[PDB]
């Protein structure tokens, strides 16, 4: 059993395995999410198409449950590890609580998994960061993000990975109540933030969103293309 | 240096040198006194506050109704051990019904001290003690170090400036023997006083005072308690 | 860096770390036991380092069985260590075999354990060296040394620590396979006076333990009365 | 000991002013057959203490083996304290606690005495844990033989010497041949004084009257 | 033992008698069988005194762990399942437990019944223990949706002073409590002897 | 099963009988019970046949070990304390009584019982198996100290005869052995050598 | 005993279930549900131990869900079935066996309507129609004598009413109430209670 | 390429010193212990305009009676928070009482310093918690406060502050506390300190209040008693 | 093989204003045989608290070891004893820790309460623990309780003014139904031990009773 400290603490207080990993889901994908009167959004930019790619099984927006989703940035495997761990974890809830999971235990609960592997022996901290959305049985719409480090904090909406703080810049100043009026301004509020990174834009952009009572959906092409001209 | 890495690895002249930097971090605590009467063991100690508004670290810890230690060094490798002494005595009463011999318990602390010293990736405690207890051959005091090594003392002082209350101690050791409580518990005193700077005294908010004797099961004097001794300077 | 595990030999066919183990048990003080007709005595030179240490603190002579003793040098950590596990083994042997463990058997054990120390990097070697004293009819006195490295031989006379050649010139020059321990006490005195150095170390108590005919096979300190005789004889020898 | 196999009889024991007595038989009956007529059932733990076991004679031997080591590793430390005769009962009534409880009982009944600090002390151990200590004790058929006559002298007398109560146990000894089927007229007499640990070679019953 | 307990408009009544037996010997006739998990929420104990007790217990120590770590009260859906799950795993083993968890949730009034043989089922009106017959019939013969609040007191009174008069094993005096939405109250505990005064 | 061992100055005399059975059918009729456990240490096996065997068959190696360890000829009592721990430890699962006797330079000739339960204790002559019930009066009788290696093998045989008259688990030839300084020597009565007792007619 | 019943038809399963719960002598109970809902087209009825039940149904619909939200396609009658048995096989020979007696009806886009039967030994078995309690000795003789493979949901209803009206006149225990449902093409619909 | 478990040449643990320096980068916590109970305040430091300011937990709840501030590593102490409340839930299910101030903390403490790489556990811890905690409720003793470092040591303080500001809030600290302080003004003069402290303004949402007293138990402060109290200092 | 055994033994317990009595039976019994006549049933735990343990003997001492054990341990990790209630809590959760395995004890707790008044906690052997006023456990439980229950708790009598409970009367009642128990029940004789717990301390008293 590999018994190794692999996160250790150096001078000046810094784990540098974390740092690393916010490196490594700097270096990922862009990811963006905003939180609507009544509906959730989730963006991702498409590294590229490659014309022979089936976009089923490269997606990087997922359904943990009926009621959250979540899309991530950073290194796929690990994120394809933590979210069947949340999947799990989502039933078991179910099963040992009877009602429907709330979007800020399982952000908890995946913090979790990741300060546990930030701490534990002979094994590297997860390099993928989460943008957490959905809708809790109240009806009240949520979005959290959480990084390696096992931080987790409710955003009304964020952007992760490569150009974060330039997204994060733009809906910082294009965020209001007039923007999240209706569900099409918020779809192209995200469709807006995106294209500030995203050189071909459109073509090279992902769009789910979840609304109330409502099972995840992915806008189709011809969809993202409609909003993008509209923006236009 | 490649020999002061590891705690299993050998110098040239053949010492090891995590055990002195053990030693060393011991050495960095704050001073205690211990001293022994035909009928009596007294622990002082010399408590440190970290700053004005924290109360001053407790370093005498009860152990068993007739042992008591006094910590100089690390707090949680000293609470290990405070633990390890209270399981090994309560099982002595549990399975014999006696009070466990301070002597016995001694030789226990040494070879759990031992372990580290001798396994990869593993640290000695960085806690030196002064065990003082009253068992059926008469009062002890005992000393114990981060070597796994320990001695039986008349008297000792370990921690920062222990050099002069030893050096008072073995002055002052011939009338430890026929001293009243009072007496004995003044030398302690003494011994620890001259440990502090010329700008410091002693104070009742900064001096712990343990006592075990036959017909005095151990008690901790701290705060407005110790008064009665620190009058008579 | 050749000389930083036990489990690295060096280019000469060395295992420094067992060499360094030996130095440091050199830099203690002397043991010294010599094997005579009747039985085996020991003696140590335990320095004190301060008066406030009660005489018989730091203590060098065990008692690992009712007739075995043992005279360590080095770390005393490890040689308290090694006693625990002499004293395991004797008990072991008693409850299996169903009676007293002769000396050999039990140097071999101690032997076999110190040396899964050398070979490891998961452990580091005993920075001690000791020597077993027993005595019995039907196997009779014997003397072994077990040393860091595993090696156990037994011994007529030795002398373990730093004045281990003065010693053994000293000791060469007995007769110890005719006298008695009576006569061997005073003569162990009189060694350790000897390779005793004044100018370095500052004083020093003279440790005895004996097991022979005279103690019906049982490993005790020398009397009081023993004791005093052995030190005024080395005292008047040593003028 | 799920099923016992070579047992002992009873074991008498009464406390004088300076010490212990204990008898026990030289007997191991393999069920209703003195197959063993030569064998001792009293221990000395120690200069100040002794042991006499009932029942299995293999168990016995175990605790024999076990406590002598015990008191040989404590020696050895010659650290000047000695394992007083409460210390030993009180661990023979935790081991034999502890087996009762893993359900591999020790199938003894034992009678412990000493003599220190100036103070007499008698014990009894039970295979199931049960302890206490009494002036006089008698284990197996001789608490309904042995322990009324003990009990009447004792609350007549309180205090006894040393030939009463040696008195007292031959008799009591003699009772038990008489009417205990498992007993032997062979026994030995353990005494435990200031001076140390005595025990006495096989004795006999002797004054046996047989007016029939 | 006898304790019952019946959801009406205005809450969830809990009744319950205070007699323990050891074999036909009394041992107690002042034993509490309602616990009180948190205000909100509350259970009752039927068949071994000491196991419904600890479970019960560890039951409440679960809750408030849950209401720290979630910042929100547990539902009583949620308590019954966690009692239920933590004795299936000693089925079989001798547990003799019966508990009726009560309380008011985000979803109304609560009522279910756990059982040692791993039962776990919720109602309108419940009763467990040796005279849970004698007071179902009181109970069923009486009970209605929308009764007056008095009305349920002097039901649920009625109920376990028959069920004690009817049954050997149940005695004492009969505990009353109330469920409301912002907590219970017990109402009263009325000995055996003065009910048996008022109503003959 | 009738097994016997006496004590002489010098040594040791064993015997034993050569039935197994299994009910009432004799499965082997050969069968030797003196099972040499070392040079000069011998055992007597009575109970299972498995059991026994498997003791004997470890406490052989045991003391194989121990003996090369120790560059000495073993000690009888060593044999008889390791025959001791194996039947106590595994008491409930073993169902095996064992003699052990022969010779060492220390005490000379011993003999130890280790009945059921792992009892050990020396005795002059130890008895055992199911037939030995019906030979502890002539023993007992018969029996004298300071015998001869001679009068030892005329006892044993004798009593052993008895034994196997008398018993129905006891049956065909007498094995004896004889341990001294010089070696084992062994033998074995069968036929007209066992001794004869007349039976009455009235 | 409880009561399970299955009518499986051209393109659709009938099933139905007593709502009873009884301790000793007493209906606790009188609105139970034993059906479990364990995706959008599969229903499990499970009948048996009282624990075991819930704790080996719930345990199946959590391993179902986790699949279907885990690729993305709900799990086909036929594998859930299979999945049930050899869960129920593996933990027959354990000390924590599950004393429950199953029914499984789900409908496929391809394959079509199923009906399962399992026993408490795992013993899987495929019929047009099953029957589970005492009640079944008095039901499989009316469900052999009036069943065709080409029998409408109208029909089958009446055939259930059949069942329930012989068990009512017959059968010692009382069984007033019995949940009915029926699934098709178009996921499950919960029909209307037979009451008596 | 030296282990977890290594000690200077000073006698200190290398990972105990980087994970008080850890420290020192997180917000500024202050808490003052007074006859009528203790208060707790904290710094936010919100980072942008898009992030919840209910979401950042630094003032958390271990039962009715204690609370705890955290400055440094949250996801570490996320873990030492959970013990204390499970802690204190065994302690009240055993004896059923309520756990002192000072047991919890002692059984936090203990959870520090058991790291290791060699023969610890499966998944034992590999650094020591990067996080420090500022414990206050009331107990049989009355209202208390206690500080515990990364190292283990808890010590009982009547005013102290921990994070990036201490050097300085301590000593703003030192200048206004008085033993007789009210409830009042204890907070206020925590709210000032903080405000001089902090780099961006003080206001209702960028700040977390909580107080325990003897009769009411852990109550956090929202927006109206926030306002209430900024707009009286 | 039995691993228990009934040595008898009654306890009783008066809870009153300002003071607590415990009481038990000295007598040590096995069948129809008698240990000894000096086995007191009452055990010091703290200088307010007094625990009365009845039942198998063996697990009597072992509970009461490890009572022993756990106040030291909650003094040494809180730097305060126990109080009466904290010892009711931590014994149900020690029975219980055994329910497979039970304890074969009737246990009984006296001694003030955090006010200083009175308190007595009744136990059985599996945990269940209620705060009673008065109570009496062991092989005499059916013959005392009835008694109790008339005189001080004034059942079943009507025009009787409630005084509350005075020492002097405690002890009288105490005495009066241990001797008439000691008529009936066989297993309770010898004689009869009183604890008073009061601020000033744990007083004791020894009266004699039936020998038969
Ligand atoms: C909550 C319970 C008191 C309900 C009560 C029913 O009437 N239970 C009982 O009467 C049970 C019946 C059993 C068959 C389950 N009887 C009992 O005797 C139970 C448990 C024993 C069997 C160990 N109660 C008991 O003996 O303890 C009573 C008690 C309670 C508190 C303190 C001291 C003594
Ligand atoms: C140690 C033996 C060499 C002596 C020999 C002589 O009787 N033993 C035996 O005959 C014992 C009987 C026992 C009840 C004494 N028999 C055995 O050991 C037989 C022998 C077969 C290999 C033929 N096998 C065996 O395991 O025993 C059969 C048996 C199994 C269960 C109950 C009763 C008998």
């Amino acid at each position: 059993s590999y018994d190794r400290a692999i996160t250790v603490f150096s001078p000046d207080g810094h784990l540098f395995q974390v740092e690393y990993a916010q490196e490594a889901v700097k270096k990922g994908s862009t990811a963006v999410g905003v939180r609507g009167r009544d509906i959730v959004v989730l963006g991702v930019e498409k590294k590229s198409v490659a014309k022979l790619q089936d976009e089923r099984t490269v997606r990087k927006i997922c359904a943990l449950d009926d009621n959250v989703c979540m899309a991530f940035a950073g290194l796929t495997a690990d994120a394809r590890i933590v979210i069947n761990r949340a999947r799990v974890e989502c039933q078991s809830h179910r099963l040992t609580v009877e009602d429907p999971v709330t979007v800020e235990y399982i952000t908890r609960y995946i913090a979790s998994l990741k300060q546990r592997y930030t701490q534990s022996n002979g094994r590297r901290p997860f390099g993928i960061s989460a943008l957490i959305v959905g809708f809790d049985f109240d009806g009240t719409p949520r979005l959290y993000q959480t990084d390696p480090s096992g931080t987790y904090h409710a955003w009304k909406a964020n952007a992760i990975g490569r150009g974060a703080k330039s997204v994060r810049e733009f809906l910082e100043k294009n965020y209001t109540d007039e923007a999240i009026e209706t569900d099409d301004l918020t779809i192209k509020l995200v469709i807006k933030a995106l294209l500030e990174v995203v050189q071909s834009g459109g073509k090279n952009i992902e769009l789910a969103v979840m609304r109330r009572d409502q099972s995840l959906k992915i806008l189709n092409p011809e969809e993202i293309e409609k909003y993008v001209a509209e923006i236009e | 240096n490649q020999y002061d890495n590891d705690v299993t690895v050998w110098s040239p002249q053949g010492r090891i040198h995590q055990i002195e930097y053990a030693m060393e971090a011991v050495k960095q605590g704050s001073a205690t006194v211990g001293l022994k009467s035909k009928t009596h063991a007294v622990l002082v100690a010399l408590k440190r506050a970290q700053s004005e508004l924290a109360a001053h670290q407790k370093k005498i810890l009860h152990v068993d109704n007739h042992i008591g230690i006094s910590i100089a060094g690390l707090t949680a490798d000293a609470r290990l051990l405070c633990n390890f002494m209270r399981q090994e005595c309560l099982d002595s009463r549990f399975v014999f019904d006696r009070p466990l011999p301070v002597s016995r318990l001694v030789s226990l602390i040494g070879s759990k001290t031992q372990i580290p010293t001798q396994r990869y990736g593993r640290r000695p405690y960085g806690v030196g003690l002064l065990i003082a207890g009253y068992d059926d051959m008469g009062p002890h005091i005992f000393q114990t170090c981060p070597s796994a090594n320990y001695f039986d003392c008349r008297a000792m002082s370990i921690g920062a400036r222990s050099q002069s209350a030893r050096t008072y101690l073995e002055r002052h050791m011939s009338e430890f023997m026929e001293c009243n409580l009072n007496e004995l518990v003044k030398h302690g005193l003494r011994a620890l006083r001259e440990t502090l700077p010329a700008e410091q005294d002693l104070t009742t908010k900064n001096v712990s005072i343990g006592i075990v004797g036959k017909d005095l099961e151990f008690t901790i004097y701290d705060d407005d308690d110790v008064s009665p001794f620190l009058e008579g300077l | 860096g050749y000389d930083l595990s036990a489990s690295t030999f060096s280019p000469d066919g060395r295992v420094f770390q067992v060499e360094y183990a030996m130095k440091a048990v050199e830099n203690s003080s002397t043991a010294i036991g010599i094997r005579c007709k009747d039985g085996v005595v020991f003696g140590v030179e335990k320095l004190v380092l301060s008066k406030l240490y009660e005489e018989g603190s730091n203590k060098r002579l065990f008692n690992v069985d009712r007739h075995v003793g043992m005279a360590v040098a080095g770390l005393l950590a490890d040689a308290r260590s090694l006693a625990d596990i002499a004293r395991e083994e004797a008990s072991n042997f008693r409850s299996n075999f169903g009676y007293n463990i002769p000396l050999k058997h039990l140097a071999d054990r101690v032997a076999m354990y110190v040396h899964a120390y050398t070979l490891y990097s998961a452990v580091r070697p005993f920075g001690c060296s000791f020597m077993l004293g027993s005595y019995s009819v039907n196997d009779g006195a014997q003397l072994y040394m077990i040393d860091p490295s595993g090696v156990s031989y037994g011994y007529w006379g030795c002398a373990i620590g730093k004045a281990r050649q003065a010693a053994k010139t000293e000791i060469e020059k007995l007769q110890m396979k005719e006298m008695t321990c009576r006569d061997i006490v005073k003569e162990v005195a009189k060694i350790i006076y000897i390779v005793h150095d004044e100018v370095k170390d500052k004083a020093f108590e003279l440790e005895l333990s004996w097991v022979g005919e005279l103690t019906n096979g049982r490993h005790e300190i020398v009397p009081k009365d023993i004791r005093e005789e052995a030190e005024k004889y080395a005292k008047e020898s040593l003028k | 000991t799920q099923n016992p196999m070579v047992t002992g009889t009873s074991v008498l024991g009464v406390k004088f002013e300076g010490g212990v007595v204990i008898a026990a038989d030289m007997l191991g009956s393999y069920g209703s057959l003195a197959r063993f007529r030569n064998i001792s059932r009293i221990m000395r733990v120690n200069n100040s203490t002794m042991l006499g076991a009932s029942g299995d004679y293999a168990d016995f031997q175990y605790l024999k083996q076990v406590l002598g080591q015990m008191v040989i590793d404590e020696e050895l430390l010659g650290d000047g304290h000695s394992y007083s005769p409460r210390a030993i009962h009180s661990w023979l009534t935790r081991a034999m606690y502890s087996r009762r409880s893993k359900m591999n009982p020790l199938w003894n009944t034992m009678v412990i005495g000493g003599y220190a600090d100036g103070e007499s002390f008698l014990g009894y151990v039970d295979m199931l844990g049960v302890a206490y200590e009494a002036p006089s004790l008698a284990t197996g058929y001789g608490a309904y033989l042995a322990q009324p006559l003990l009990r009447e002298v004792l609350e007549k007398q309180p205090v006894l010497s040393q030939t009463e109560a040696r008195d007292l146990v031959e008799r009591c000894m003699r009772v038990l041949y008489y009417r205990d089927a498992r007993s032997y007229n062979r026994f030995q007499i353990a005494t435990v004084t200031e001076k140390g640990v005595e025990i006495e070679g096989p004795l006999s019953t002797e004054t046996n009257w047989d007016i029939a | 033992t006898t304790t019952l307990a019946f959801k009406f408009r205005h809450g969830v009544i809990v009744a319950a008698d205070s007699r323990a037996t050891a074999g036909a010997y009394i041992a107690s006739q002042t034993v509490k069988k309602v616990i009180e998990i948190n205000p909100y929420l509350l259970g009752t104990m039927a068949g071994g005194a000491a196991d419904c007790s600890f479970w019960e217990r560890l039951l409440a120590r679960q809750c408030r762990i849950y209401e720290l770590r979630n910042k929100e009260r547990i539902s009583v859906a949620a308590a019954s399942k966690l009692l239920a799950n933590m004795v299936y795993q000693y089925k079989g083993m001798g547990l003799s437990m019966g508990t009726m968890i009560c309380g008011w949730d985000k979803r109304g009034p609560g009522l279910y019944y756990v059982d040692s043989e791993g039962n776990r089922i919720s109602g309108a009106t419940f009763s467990v223990g040796s005279g849970s017959v004698y007071a179902y019939g009181v109970m069923d013969r009486g009970y209605s949706y929308d009764l007056e609040v008095e009305q349920a007191y002097d039901l649920a009174r009625r109920a376990i002073y028959q069920a004690t008069y009817r049954d050997a094993y149940s005695g004492g005096a009969v505990n009353l409590y109330h469920v409301r939405e912002d907590g219970w109250i017990r109402v009263s505990s009325d000995n055996v002897a003065d009910l048996h005064e008022k109503y003959s | 099963t009738t097994i016997m061992a006496v004590q002489f100055d010098g040594g040791v005399v064993l015997g034993a009988d050569s039935r197994t059975t299994t009910g009432s059918y004799i499965a082997n009729r050969v069968t030797d019970k003196l099972t040499p456990i070392h040079d000069r240490i011998f055992c007597c096996r009575s109970g299972s046949a498995a059991d026994t065997q498997a003791v004997a068959d470890a406490v052989t190696y045991q003391l194989g070990f121990h003996s090369i360890e120790l560059n000495e000829p073993p000690l009888v009592h060593t044999a008889a304390s390791l025959f001791k721990e194996m039947c106590y430890r595994y008491r409930e699962d073993l169902m095996a009584g064992i003699i052990i006797a022969g010779w060492d330079p220390q005490e000379g000739g011993q003999v130890y019982s280790v009945p059921m339960g792992g009892m050990m204790v020396r005795q002059s002559f130890a008895i055992g198996g199911s037939g030995s019930s019906y030979i502890y009066g002539y023993v007992d009788a018969t029996y004298r100290e300071g015998m001869t290696k001679e009068e030892c093998l005329q006892f044993t045989a004798n009593a052993l005869a008895l034994a196997m008259e008398r018993d129905g688990s006891s049956g065909g030839v007498i094995r004896l052995a004889a341990i001294a300084e010089s070696g084992v020597e062994r033998q074995v009565l069968l036929g007209d050598q066992i001794p004869k007792f007349a039976v009455a007619t009235l | 005993m409880e009561y399970l019943i299955g009518i499986q038809g051209p393109d659709y399963v009938l099933v139905a279930s007593d709502r009873v719960a009884a301790s000793n002598i007493v209906q606790m109970k009188d609105d139970h549900d034993k059906m479990f809902k364990m995706s959008e087209k599969i229903l499990l009825l499970c009948v048996g131990e009282a624990g075991d039940t819930v704790q080996f149904a719930e345990y199946i619909q959590k391993n179902v869900q986790l699949y279907k939200m885990r690729n993305g396609y709900e799990l086909s009658p036929t594998a859930a079935a299979n999945f049930t048995r050899r869960n129920l096989a593996d933990c027959l020979r354990s000390r924590t066996p599950y004393h429950v007696n199953l029914l499984l009806a789900g409908y496929d886009e391809h394959e079509g309507p199923a009906l399962y039967y399992m026993d408490y030994l795992a013993a899987l078995a495929k019929a047009p129609f099953a029957a589970h309690g005492y009640g079944a000795f008095l039901t499989l003789s009316i469900l052999d004598r009036y069943y065709t493979p080409t029998i409408s949901r109208e029909r089958a209803v009446e055939l259930l009413r059949k069942c329930l009206e012989e068990l009512q006149k017959r059968f010692i225990l009382n069984l007033p109430t019995f949940s009915v449902r029926i699934i098709d093409k178009n996921g499950i619909h919960d029909l209307d209670n037979i009451s008596f | 390429d030296r282990g977890v478990n290594t000690f200077s040449p000073e006698g200190r643990l290398f990972q105990v010193e980087y994970a008080i320096e850890a420290i020192k980068l997180g917000s500024t916590a202050i808490g003052i212990q007074t006859s009528e109970g203790v208060c707790l305040a904290v710094e936010k430091r919100i980072t942008s305009p898009l992030m919840e300011p209910s979401s950042i937990e630094k003032i958390v709840e271990i039962d009715a009676h204690i609370g705890c501030a955290m400055s440094g590593l949250i996801a570490d102490a996320k873990t030492l928070i959970d013990k204390a409340r499970v802690e204190t839930q065994n302690h009240w299910f055993t004896y059923n009482e309520t756990m002192t101030v000072e047991s919890v903390t002692q059984a936090v403490s203990n959870l520090a310093l058991q790291f290791g790489e060699e023969d610890a556990d499966p998944g034992a811890m590999s650094r020591p918690f990067g996080v420090a905690l500022l414990f206050g409720g009331v107990d049989e003793k009355g209202p208390q406060l206690f500080h515990m470092d990364p190292s283990g040591t808890f010590v009982q303080c009547d005013a102290r502050a921990i994070g990036s500001a201490s050097e300085g809030a301590q000593s703003s600290l030192q200048e206004v506390y008085h033993k007789s302080m009210t409830l009042k003004e204890a907070i206020k003069s925590s709210l000032i300190i903080l405000k001089q402290v902090m780099e961006e303004k003080l206001n209702a949402t960028n700040i977390e209040l909580a107080t325990v007293q003897p009769g009411q138990n852990f109550h956090m402060f929202t927006k109206e008693e926030l306002e209430e109290v900024i707009k009286d200092i | 093989f039995s691993p228990y055994v009934f040595n008898g033994g009654t306890i009783l317990a008066i809870a009153g204003e300002d003071f607590a009595i415990v009481a038990s039976d000295t007598r040590l019994s096995e069948g129809f045989s008698i240990h000894t006549r000096d086995s007191p049933k009452c055990y010091k735990l703290t200088d307010k608290t007094v625990i009365g343990c009845s039942g198998f003997h063996g697990d009597c001492l072992t509970l009461t070891k490890i009572i022993e054990a756990r106040l030291k341990m909650y003094k040494h990790s809180n730097n305060k004893a126990m109080t009466t209630g904290a010892i009711a809590a931590m014994l149900s959760t020690i029975l219980y820790s055994r329910r497979f395995f039970p304890y074969y004890v009737y246990n009984i707790i006296g001694g003030l309460d955090e006010e200083g008044k009175g308190a007595v906690y009744s136990f059985d052997p599996v945990g269940s623990y209620q705060r009673d006023s008065f109570k009496a456990g062991g092989s005499a439980s059916a013959m005392l309780q009835p008694l109790l229950d008339n005189q001080v708790g004034f059942k079943n009598m009507q025009n009787v003014e409630h005084v509350p409970l005075s020492l002097d009367r405690a002890m009288r009642l105490v005495k009066d139904v241990f001797i008439s128990a000691a008529e009936r029940d066989v297993y309770t004789g010898d004689a009869l031990r009183i604890c008073i717990v009061t601020k000033e301390g744990i007083r004791e008293e020894t009266v004699s009773l039936r020998k038969d």
